[PDB]
């Protein structure tokens, strides 16, 4: 399947994955990194690369990060730059993770998965009222 | 000269505050903004906030003085109009010494502080800031002090001349 | 300020708060709960109530939860039902948390904060491309 790597400031990426697996069962071909004060984008690029070495990236890689413009985002941006089937999507939330992981198994195309992740992430934000 | 084009050099210890950056961006027709400061470059939290509030259609970058000289040494931005943001005139003289070409420097604002002399409503200078301005003027570089482009332009030397002789 | 309570399946709520505090500094008047397999909505209602007892809820309470329809959402829904200035917003993400925590200090009205949280949460989901 398409590889997914989650990165967030601090130690939330591992827990967002754990939450998803509590809903969907353990997932394959998913990696994550943490970002600790003192580290820079270059440290993070190495961390992302070490995770990718263990993933099947033949169909592509989707980096799901916490916020636009943070170090996790900046480092992921430097990796995907001239790579086909590599994308970075900011604002990762549980609706995005769950929908994306579910669709991934039905072997969608890369563009289809990227579009679904953005759409479900946004539609997942809703007030009860 | 056949490399990047400095659309404008604004000095401000606050970098982006209010719409000074919004209005100056549209009037200066700038689509890129580069921040030169080692103290800010060392603040990953501040960089994130500045990058997330970067005006729409405008990109904000954060680099150090050494890295900035290299970005300018790349013709990839030739013709591109970029705005330089500095926190102190000392960092401006450093870029000039690296062979950076500057025709004029604009003083946007400087947080006042004890031991410094107030030259404008919100512009303060220390014996170090004044010394840097004098060197730029000795090189034929123009020095103008103004908070907004709609306010009257004053000459840095004139303000410092009525204070420091 | 307006109270904020974060709830997700698993143990991610505490980490989403930690991530936010890494960006903004330690926060006051914020609570969180976890949801473990075996627990039901009634357990969660008690957990939310115990957290609320420690919060200043005079200006209102905003429950930020992981997904629409999960237990964390269902339990929070039962608490806010006929309460003024109580709301539940699903799809919590870092952009929503950061913007919401920042605005809260400028003492916005309850409706203003709820609207900002939904808007920033959705606008925070963006692909690099």
């Amino acid at each position: 399947t398409i590889a997914i790597v989650i990165g967030t400031h601090g130690w939330a990426a591992e827990q967002l994955l754990k939450t998803a697996e509590m809903l969907l069962g353990e997932q394959e071909n998913v990696g994550w990194i943490d970002f600790v004060p003192g580290e820079n984008a270059e440290t993070l690029i190495e961390k992302y690369n070490a995770q990718l070495a263990k993933l099947d990236t033949t169909k592509g890689v989707l980096f799901l990060v916490d916020t636009w413009g943070g170090s996790p985002f900046n480092a992921a941006s430097r990796i995907v730059v001239d790579k086909e089937h590599y994308e970075v999507i900011a604002g990762v939330n549980i609706p995005m993770l769950v929908e994306t992981l579910m669709a991934r198994d039905d072997d969608p195309s890369f563009d289809e998965l990227v579009a679904l992740a953005v759409e479900t992430g946004r539609e997942g934000v809703k007030a009860l009222k | 000269n056949d490399y990047m084009v400095i659309g404008l050099a604004r000095i401000d210890d606050r970098l982006i505050h209010g719409q000074v950056a919004t209005r100056w961006t549209k009037e200066t027709n700038v689509s890129r903004i580069i921040v030169v400061s080692d103290e800010v470059a060392a603040d990953t939290v501040r960089k994130t906030l500045l990058t997330q509030v970067a005006p729409p259609g405008v990109t904000a970058h954060v680099v150090d003085v050494a890295k900035m000289i290299r970005v300018y040494n790349n013709p990839k931005y030739a013709g591109e109009r970029v705005m330089l943001l500095f926190t102190n005139p000392t960092d401006v003289e450093r870029l000039v010494e690296g062979g950076v070409k500057i025709t004029s420097v604009n003083v946007g604002g400087m947080a006042f502080r004890q031991g410094k002399t107030q030259v404008n409503n919100a512009v303060s200078v220390d014996e170090k800031d004044i010394e840097a301005f004098k060197k730029l003027n000795a090189r034929g570089i123009e020095l103008e002090v103004r908070k907004v482009s709609t306010d009257p332009k004053l000459k840095m030397m004139d303000l410092i001349s009525k204070i420091d002789k």
